[PDB]
């Protein structure tokens, strides 16, 4: 199936207490195998997959340079953009960068992307076809002029669709034991009354590898999505992922109730039902 | 990989 | 700016079997600004050597965390998740429920 690379990076300014909290994390698909924390003791990029540790000196040393050089751009960019939005020294402010790429199963190029934040909101992104920019606001047009003339688009495509994609296809050969697993949703149902007249009918899918799920809730054929209490996808530590969704139903009326379990490593959408007796 | 290069806001 | 509370999970990695050694986590996320504190309770007490996930971030630019230690599940005994962020009043506390 596909495959993606992305690199997540926030910086956080701590006014007056320092210079700002830089976090910065790479995956292969969703599994963790790079860090950089500002705050840690090493100061050095560090490996977080077994299979990216055979790596050598040369390739630490690279991506240690290369992940504080864009520390050091968010630093800039933090004072950069309170210029922008007009705001004061005293607040702390974050910088949110998302870039990367997918492949398909053949290992060819599918999409390339960028998305930059400014307290939690959207401030500029690359476009689908990797040239032009989307810039959310007025200020953040200003960034835009400046990277339209600089031919930023260029170089971020350059990496986007060149040397993101040459090194993702390295991981995932170099990591062909364990990235090319998809664990299926192992499900179940759950009853638990809250009175005498009503119960909660809890729909589960446990231990599932491409986080991506579908749980729904149907009365009769007709969907539930009003009444339904549906958690978010949580991890479950080990790569795995866990989700549930429920329903308050009245007693006795249990099998009206279906759940519908759409996953991508399923060859058919589960379908579970409260078995009464 | 992460980026060799990044152009400021 | 806009600030957005943590969403917080208490559970366990496998199903809950008294006796068995398992991984209790708590998972906190959709919060903005990225400030936050996170504990690990056993009957009222802070577990001393609890580790968590590098700071990452959900498509509507919103946080996430997830805090783990490993734990036998006893019968007397009481887990909980305890959370402080900017747009709480008080510090959170989501006990452990086998049940969700």
């Amino acid at each position: 199936g596909s495959h993606s690379m992305r690199y997540f990076f926030t910086s956080v300014s701590r006014p007056g207490r320092g210079e700002p909290r830089f976090i910065a994390v790479g995956y292969v698909d969703d599994t963790q195998f790079v860090r950089f924390d500002s705050d840690a003791a090493s100061q050095r990029m560090e490996p977080r997959a077994p299979w990216i540790e055979q790596e050598g000196p040369e390739y630490w040393d690279q991506e240690t340079r290369n992940v504080k050089a864009q520390s050091q751009t968010d630093r800039v960019d933090l004072g950069t953009l309170r210029g922008y939005y007009n705001q004061s020294e005293a607040g702390s402010h974050t910088i949110q960068i998302m870039y990367g790429c997918d492949v398909g199963s053949d290992g060819r190029f599918l999409r390339g992307y960028r998305q930059d934040a400014y307290d939690g909101k959207d401030y500029i992104a690359l476009n689908e076809d990797l040239r032009s920019w989307t810039a959310a606001d007025m200020a953040a047009q200003i960034t835009k002029r400046k990277w339209e003339a600089a031919h930023e688009a260029e170089q971020l495509r350059a990496y986007l669709d060149g040397t993101c994609v040459e090194w993702l296809r390295r991981y995932l050969e170099n990591g062909k034991e364990t990235l090319q697993r998809t664990d299926p949703p192992k499900t179940h149902m759950t009853h638990h009354p809250i009175s005498d007249h009503e119960a909660t009918l809890r729909c589960w899918a446990l231990g599932f590898y491409p986080a991506e799920i579908t749980l729904t809730w149907q009365r009769d054929g007709e969907d539930q999505t009003q009444d339904t209490e549906l958690v978010e996808t949580r991890p479950a530590g080990d790569g795995t992922f866990q989700k549930w969704a429920a329903v308050v139903v009245p007693s006795g009326e249990e099998q009206r109730y279906t759940c519908h379990v759409q996953h991508e490593g399923l060859p058919k959408p589960l379908t579970l039902r409260w078995e009464l007796s | 990989v992460v980026r060799p290069s990044v152009a400021s806001k | 700016m806009i600030q957005r509370t943590p969403k917080i999970q208490v559970y366990s990695r496998h199903p809950a079997e008294n006796g068995k050694s398992n991984f209790l986590n708590c998972y906190v996320s959709g919060f903005h600004p990225s400030d936050i504190e996170v504990d690990l309770l056993k009957n009222g007490e802070r577990i001393e050597k609890v580790e968590h996930s590098d700071l990452s971030f959900s498509k509507d630019w919103s946080f996430y965390l997830l805090y783990y230690t490993e734990f036998t599940p006893t019968e007397k005994d009481e887990y909980a998740c305890r959370v402080n962020h900017v747009t709480l009043s008080q510090p959170k506390i989501v006990k452990w429920d086998r049940d969700m």
